[PDB]
């Protein structure tokens, strides 16, 4: 799955994030919403508007729940299990849907992070966020 | 392909913007980089064993230029990208046989080096944008497969 | 669409034997059976908790009338899906929140249930039309999603 | 994710298939290159002509992998270890093929076997054939 060095990788480069993950979950939503709508029929009791406070608040829930597989890189089956739980069965999100989403995370990385996002940081990344996503959706149809 | 005037121009605007000699190299080749299984295509580039091999690779620069070329011309039709794309639709069907699910990894790897090269630039909506293109150029190098 | 005359006739033959009493309710249950997501939308249906609750769930026999019956209509307008679905396209959109993926599960599901029904006259070219004509269909359905 | 009872209806209907799982396998391949032409990318190589023998001779060999999976359904992982090489890291073949294969794979036993082709047993298939693939595409980058 994740090797030494994608750990490596990943752990630096969120590592450089720091303080503006919040920031970045916002914006990844917002590229999101944006670039494939679809998404949105997830969000029917949320504002989307541009500069919406859930959207900004629920970026940062996101960002901090990545923040929490980094640091657990190791058990992200575990450390992700409640997560996994209400996507899977709660909110019954489409797999598809967390394909879109790390896209987007990746193109605001990307954004962000000129020096560090060098290939292998992004294949890194790209294997890291398939991983996440996989964890999200083991016990969905 | 629902390419509004405005996003039209959003898309326009800023392709002027790009070198298309570079774009394409770092394109093909965080392709074969993030993907590695792209590779069994360009099994004539030689070396890809690392990331140095292939984004200095000289062929893969070559090639990522050749491509983003075709890719040029399609944005000078947006309103007639199967036509503009029969021919090179025909031949990855036809002799490179390519199975065109290729075309979305590559696409959305290029709106990564747009969002790369851009920065604070390469906004959602101007994202948006070109996410329509990319789904387009894909959807009609695909077109011509039987 | 990328229905030969042929391939239309093929459709066309088909569907005229159909007993949509029990292909809609059939399409439906075995959705809501294979694919339990979907549950989520009909909650207002009932038990669910079965295949054999869901199977003879009676909002669920109707539903998948109302369904197969405007699957009927797309068949009597194949040169436009879109115009045909628009309204429906926006309700589910606007209305229901549904993802358009799910369209996609429907139409193989339904294929399913003309194998079933059908058999040896189902065959792989005939299956192969069907295909062509859910796509559009889920296509259609997806399209007014904004 | 198999429950007893999913690995209950695969072994049934499985059984009944008896003899006819190379004519099956054969038809779902036909099935599929007829009904998704992009799949024959990956086999261009073959006669993929109605009735050809490579084809009709490939539909058995994919047929034995399946009876083979059914018998080691607890053991995925391992008994398809060697074709979990072969598809992911030989052949290089793209995810979503898997899923066509499937549908064309349900098609064909939905007109075979009618009596047994019920709800309970197709999403017990569905699963059975989600989990195959998963395994085969498992090293896939
Ligand atoms: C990287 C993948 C993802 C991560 C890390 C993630 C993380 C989270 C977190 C931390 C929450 C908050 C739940 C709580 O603790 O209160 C949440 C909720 C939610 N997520 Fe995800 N998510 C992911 C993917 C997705 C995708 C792809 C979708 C849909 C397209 C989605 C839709 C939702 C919804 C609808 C909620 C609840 C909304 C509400 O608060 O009313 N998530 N997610
Ligand atoms: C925007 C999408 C793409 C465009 C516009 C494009 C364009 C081109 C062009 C213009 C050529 C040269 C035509 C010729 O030699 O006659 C070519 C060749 C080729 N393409 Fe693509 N291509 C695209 C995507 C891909 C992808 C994703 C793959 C495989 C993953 C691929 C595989 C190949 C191969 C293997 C060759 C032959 C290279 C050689 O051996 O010389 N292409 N492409
Ligand atoms: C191409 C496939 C589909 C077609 C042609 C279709 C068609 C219809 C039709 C004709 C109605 C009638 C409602 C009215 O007239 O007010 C309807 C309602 C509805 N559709 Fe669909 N539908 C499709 C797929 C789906 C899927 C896959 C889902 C969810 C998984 C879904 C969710 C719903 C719901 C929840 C309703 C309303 C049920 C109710 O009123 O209790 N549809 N659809
Ligand atoms: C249920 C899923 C599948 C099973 C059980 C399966 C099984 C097999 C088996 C048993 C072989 C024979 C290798 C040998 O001779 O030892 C094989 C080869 C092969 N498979 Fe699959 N396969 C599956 C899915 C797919 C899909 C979806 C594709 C392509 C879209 C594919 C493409 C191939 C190709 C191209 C070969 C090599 C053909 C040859 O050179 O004879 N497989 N597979």
């Amino acid at each position: 799955v994740l090797s030494p060095a994608d750990k490596t990788n990943v752990k630096a480069a969120w590592g450089k994030v720091g303080a503006h993950a919040g920031e970045y979950g916002a914006e990844a939503l917002e590229r999101m919403f944006l670039s494939f709508p679809t998404t949105k029929t997830y969000f029917p009791h949320f504002d989307l508007s541009h500069g919406s406070a859930q959207v900004k608040g629920h970026g940062k829930k996101v960002a901090d729940a990545l923040t929490n597989a980094v640091a657990h890189v190791d058990d992200m089956p575990n450390a992700l299990s409640a997560l996994s739980d209400l996507h899977a069965h709660k909110l019954r999100v489409d797999p598809v849907n967390f394909k879109l989403l790390s896209h987007c995370l990746l193109v605001t990385l990307a954004a962000h992070l000129p020096a560090e996002f060098t290939p292998a940081v992004h294949a890194s990344l790209d294997k890291f966020l398939a991983s996440v996503s996989t964890v999200l959706t083991s016990k969905y149809r | 392909m629902h390419l509004t005037p405005e996003e039209k121009s959003a898309v326009t605007a800023l392709w002027g913007k790009v070198n298309v000699d570079e774009v394409g190299g770092e394109a093909l080749g965080r392709l074969l980089v993030v993907y590695p299984a792209t590779q069994r295509f360009f099994e004539s580039f030689g070396d890809l064993s690392t990331p140095d091999a292939v984004m200095g690779n000289p062929k893969v620069k070559a090639h990522g230029k050749k491509v983003l070329g075709a890719f040029s011309d399609g944005l000078a039709h947006l309103d007639n990208l199967k036509g503009t794309f029969a021919t090179l639709s025909e031949l990855h069907c036809d002799k490179l046989h390519v199975d065109p699910e290729n075309f979305r990894l590559l696409g959305n790897v290029l709106v990564c080096v747009l969002a790369h090269h851009f920065g604070k630039e390469f906004t959602p909506p101007v994202q948006a944008a070109y996410q329509k293109v990319v789904a387009g150029v894909a959807n009609a190098l695909a077109h011509k497969y039987h």
